[PDB]
């Protein structure tokens, strides 16, 4: 009181002084159930693989994807991402998901990046310097190998020019490297541009089969729907926290609430457009929101030329929520409440009024 | 498949009086015995919307969507099942379709090949609305929405790449025009779709024994940028509203 | 509750506490209103037992002993026909004291004619 | 109508408090109202300007509320010192002015 | 007459209905005020000729 | 430029209302004196020194 009065002496009466805040004690983030997972398991669990110079490009929409399922995993000897990094892709969403999904060697894993050189880069696969998405790449030489040689798997080994970035090259056309004519017809200078891999169980670890997914990232100004799973924090009632219930934030006290919504409605208002209702997205059950007990703090002292003593009014507040009273006017702590009546000296509020004689209220 | 159908009667297109009808909720919001005032697109007050019949009618023409479409349906027996949206109607551009069939509804976001006529068939084992799918970027398939004795009413929106979709269901037994009442729209499903649509038609369903049409009305109203006052009561519906730019009284 | 916030509106100054002082000036103000209109006497007068007033009726003046609030029937029908950082702060004078007052009021009128307001 | 003057009032003062509420819903030309959603979409530099504009535009609506408060309470205290007049003049005596 | 003025002004609120509401309320005053100081009849008394 | 404009006709247009406001309550009170005076004066005689 004396720091707000600028004053070493304080006269006899009621100085508000400061402001009482509940401070939140837990963050509550609901959202709704998980459910509707995207395909990954058709994707990376596929019982055959396309060729590169055919690879499969699968769209991936209107599901959630997770993707600490993939990054936890121990089975991927490639996670390189490129443009955005692994720990945020379960936060971040996108509008489509773009999965290719192909079958290379085991030396040409690397040339699936931005910005670099080989046959599997300029003939069969590119990818842009600008790409967002990531890599993943595994060993499959127990399911893509036989003992005969796998020949079901095919690549580009020749074309006039590089392909262009997310370019599908199917065609079947001889190659030409000379001037004269192939007439269709495989001889000198001319040769068939697809060349079938020889997968073997027994080759080494840079020739043997690896599967690789590629996926691209792609913002549109069409709504995302590919969202990762954001995670549900336990709900807890009757305590002051802060909530997230589908993307409306605040702080308050979650209680229980007998007002029956529609099934379409989700939040509540009230008169001044204030969020005093809520549906809980996990169970569908109605929440009330009681603004936590902020109030007014106010001094109640006499003269300090008569005594020290003081008491503290914390205004609007209930007694449990802080020589203890409760009053219509707040909680009064400090003050023994008497059945007399008196004048009043330094005023309360609510019919209720101070006195020193200690204090009494 | 396509199929011409060319035994329709020649008549002019009805209008009538939308009297105070094509209300929707703006919002998920519940409000408990409260007055909001809104501006969003409505449908305004005893507005002239238009009127399409099927009884030999036929009418299935492309109507411009301009901001958003009411769409009402005096319909006994389920002869309307679903809508065309898009802006060519053709596989050059991403068009929207909204099925009902005998078992569920299907929504799809594709490059599709819309037929001249486009129609079902009833047991319905006659499909005959496309001819291709190229390339898809959506599908969702959910449950089914559904003297003439059902009201069906409809509120197509296109905000922000969102597509709304309001309905609500009445038990009416009024013969020929819309009754005169209040009935607020819930809504029933927002689609994720971001593609451009400035054209609709609406889908039927032929009765073999030719082909015959059942008996059925259909209205079409305009969204236009405007504002409300809707009243809500004690349990959180919306039971009356007020059109501020109709009349002064009601401004 | 955001931290940023309050750390940029410290900037401004004490604009905040000129407001809160303003606030807290009118609702001294209206405490301090209402004790200038209404608490004009320090004797807390009653009426006689007999309400033998020479013909007089003050039935619908005085307060009635059968309601809870001791409120007149005309307080009573008056009291009836009368319907984010925001808190609202409890008067002074509650209700029930307000109704006393204007009684000891009307049973000093009534009683002493104007001689109460003047002295004893 | 008989009690209009109270109930005038009362209903300024409740319709002054909800103008002050739904001020808050206002962006003031920010980006968005809600100042969690500038602190996440937005990186401290430009965070920064978006909640001073959020900031200026309440302090604002604030000094208009509290103005507008001051006058109506200069006005209710003339008509309570009227009243004390009244009090004083007709109840506790018997008075000669005219009406 | 601009209509994107408009359009940002929205963004402040409900600051043009508080100025509108004030000015009708002084408005409406000046003729209470004017009711007040001279209408204290009801009967319009006349001289006799 | 047009968010500067506003807040500079907006600030000039509360500051005339306030001070409107302020006007409006004063005249208001001289009002209030000239009723009581064309009571008390010209509807009776009045004991009031001055
Ligand atoms: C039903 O009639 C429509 C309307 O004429 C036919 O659509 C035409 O189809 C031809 C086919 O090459 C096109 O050249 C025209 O440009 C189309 N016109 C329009 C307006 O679409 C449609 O083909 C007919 N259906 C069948 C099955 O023949
Ligand atoms: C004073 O007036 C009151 C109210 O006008 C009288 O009370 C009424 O008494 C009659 C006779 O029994 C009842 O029918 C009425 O219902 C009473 N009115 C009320 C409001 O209770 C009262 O009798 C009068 N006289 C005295 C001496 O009190
Ligand atoms: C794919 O197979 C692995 C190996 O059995 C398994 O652990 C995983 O759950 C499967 N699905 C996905 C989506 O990776
Ligand atoms: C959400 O899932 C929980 C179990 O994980 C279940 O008890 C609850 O009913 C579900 N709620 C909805 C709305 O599906
Ligand atoms: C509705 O529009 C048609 C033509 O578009 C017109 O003939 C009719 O009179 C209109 N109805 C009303 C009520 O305006
Ligand atoms: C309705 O369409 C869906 C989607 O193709 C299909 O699965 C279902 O079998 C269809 N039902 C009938 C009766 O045709
Ligand atoms: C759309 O479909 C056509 C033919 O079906 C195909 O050539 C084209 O690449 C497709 N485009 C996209 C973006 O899917
Ligand atoms: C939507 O389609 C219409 C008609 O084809 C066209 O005029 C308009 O520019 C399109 N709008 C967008 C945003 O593509
Ligand atoms: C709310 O619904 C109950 C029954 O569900 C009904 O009795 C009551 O009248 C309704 N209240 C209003 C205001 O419509």
């Amino acid at each position: 009181t004396k720091c707000t009065l600028k004053s070493f002496t304080v006269e006899k009466g009621i100085y508000q002084t400061s402001n009482f805040r509940v401070q939140p004690t837990e963050s509550i983030v609901r959202f709704p159930n998980i459910t509707n997972l995207c395909p990954f398991g058709e994707v990376f669990n596929a019982t055959r693989f396309a060729s590169v110079y055919a690879w499969n490009r699968k769209r991936i929409s209107n599901c959630v994807a997770d993707y600490s399922v993939l990054y936890n995993s121990a089975s991927f000897s490639t996670f390189k991402c490129y443009g955005v990094s692994p720990t945020k892709l379960n936060d971040l969403c996108f509008t489509n998901v773009y999965a290719d999904s192909f079958v290379i060697r085991g030396d040409e894993v690397r040339q699936i990046a931005p910005g670099q050189t080989g046959k599997i880069a300029d003939y069969n696969y590119k990818l842009p310097d600008d790409f967002t998405g990531c890599v993943i790449a595994w060993n499959s030489n127990n399911l893509d190998s036989k003992v005969g040689g796998n020949y079901n798997y095919l690549y580009r080994l020749f074309r006039k020019s590089n392909l262009k970035p997310f370019e599908r090259d199917i065609s079947t056309e001889i190659y030409q490297a000379g001037s004269t004519p192939c007439n269709g017809v495989e001889g000198f200078n001319c040769y068939f541009p697809l060349q079938s891999y020889g997968f073997q169980p027994t080759y080494g670890v840079g020739y043997q089969p690896y599967r690789v997914v590629v996926l691209s990232f792609e913002l549109l100004h069409a709504p995302a729907t590919v969202c990762g799973p954001k995670k549900s924090t336990n709900l807890v009632k009757n305590k002051c926290v802060n909530f997230n219930f589908n993307g409306l934030t605040g702080t308050g006290v979650l209680t229980e609430s007998n007002k029956k919504f529609l099934p379409f409605q989700q939040f509540g208002r009230d008169i001044d457009d204030t969020t005093d209702a809520v549906r809980d997205p996990q169970t569908l059950e109605i929440l009330d929101i009681t603004p936590c007990s902020f109030g007014g703090v106010s001094v109640i002292t006499p003269g300090t030329n008569t005594s020290n003593q003081v008491a503290v009014l914390y205004q609007g507040v209930n007694c449990t929520e802080v020589n203890v009273f409760q009053t219509r006017a707040g909680c009064l702590i400090g003050a023994e409440h008497v059945n007399n009546s008196y004048e009043c000296d330094i005023p309360i509020g609510a019919g209720i009024c101070a006195s020193y004689q200690s204090i009494i209220a | 498949q396509c199929v011409n159908l060319t035994t329709r009667t020649q008549l002019p297109p009805a209008y009538t009086n939308s009297f105070t009808r094509g209300v929707y909720y703006p919002d998920k919001v519940f409000r408990s015995s409260v007055l909001h005032s809104t501006q969003d697109l409505f449908l305004p007050f005893f507005s002239n919307v238009t009127w399409f019949h099927a009884i030999k009618r036929f009418d299935n023409p492309v109507l411009p969507f301009n901001d958003g479409v009411y769409f009402a349906s005096t319909e006994k027996s389920n002869i309307i099942r679903g809508w065309i949206f898009g802006t060519t109607l053709d596989s050059k551009t991403q068009s929207l379709l909204i099925v009902n069939n005998a078992t569920n509804v299907v929504i799809k976001v594709c490059e599709f090949q819309f037929c001249n006529d486009p129609f079902l068939g009833v047991m319905e084992s006659e499909f005959r609305v496309y001819s291709s799918a190229n390339n898809c970027t959506f599908e969702y398939v959910s449950q089914p929405f559904l003297n003439f004795k059902n009201l069906r009413e409809f509120v197509f929106k296109n905000i922000d790449g969102y597509f709304k979709i309001y309905s609500k269901h009445t038990p009416i037994n009024l013969v020929r025009d819309l009754p005169q009442g209040f009935s607020a729209l819930e809504p029933l499903v927002d689609l994720p779709i971001g593609i451009n649509i400035t054209r609709f038609q609406t889908l039927l369903a032929l009765h073999r024994s030719g082909w015959t049409a059942g008996a059925a009305a259909y209205y079409v109203g305009y969204l236009q940028p405007r504002t409300f006052l809707l009243k809500y009561n004690e349990n959180g519906t919306i039971t009356d509203a007020v059109d501020c730019a109709l009349d002064p009284l009601s401004e | 509750d955001s931290t940023e916030c309050s750390n940029l509106l410290l900037q401004y100054g004490s604009f905040c506490t000129q407001l809160n002082r303003a606030l807290t000036g009118i609702a001294v103000e209206q405490d301090k209103n209402t004790q200038e209109v209404f608490a004009q006497v320090k004797q807390i007068y009653k009426t006689p037992p007999i309400k033998d007033f020479g013909g007089f009726n003050f039935s619908q003046i005085l307060p009635d002993p059968s309601k809870p609030s001791k409120r007149s029937p005309i307080e009573d029908l008056l009291f009836n026909k009368v319907t984010n950082g925001l808190t609202v702060l409890p008067p002074l004078l509650t209700d029930e004291m307000i109704a006393q007052y204007t009684s000891a009021l009307l049973a000093g009128t009534i009683t002493s004619g104007w001689t109460f307001g003047a002295g004893p | 109508s008989a009690l209009g003057k109270l109930q005038d009032v009362v209903n300024q003062n409740a319709q002054a408090l909800n103008t002050l509420v739904k001020q808050l819903s206002s962006n003031f030309g920010a980006i968005s109202s809600v100042l969690n959603d500038i602190l996440a979409r937005l990186d401290p530099p430009e965070a920064e300007v978006q909640i001073d504009r959020l900031i200026t535009g309440r302090l604002q609506s604030l000094q208009t509320y509290v103005t507008q408060q001051l006058i109506r309470a200069a006005e209710i205290r003339a008509s309570a010192n009227l009243a004390a007049t009244k009090m004083s003049e007709c109840v506790l005596g018997q008075s000669k002015r005219v009406d």
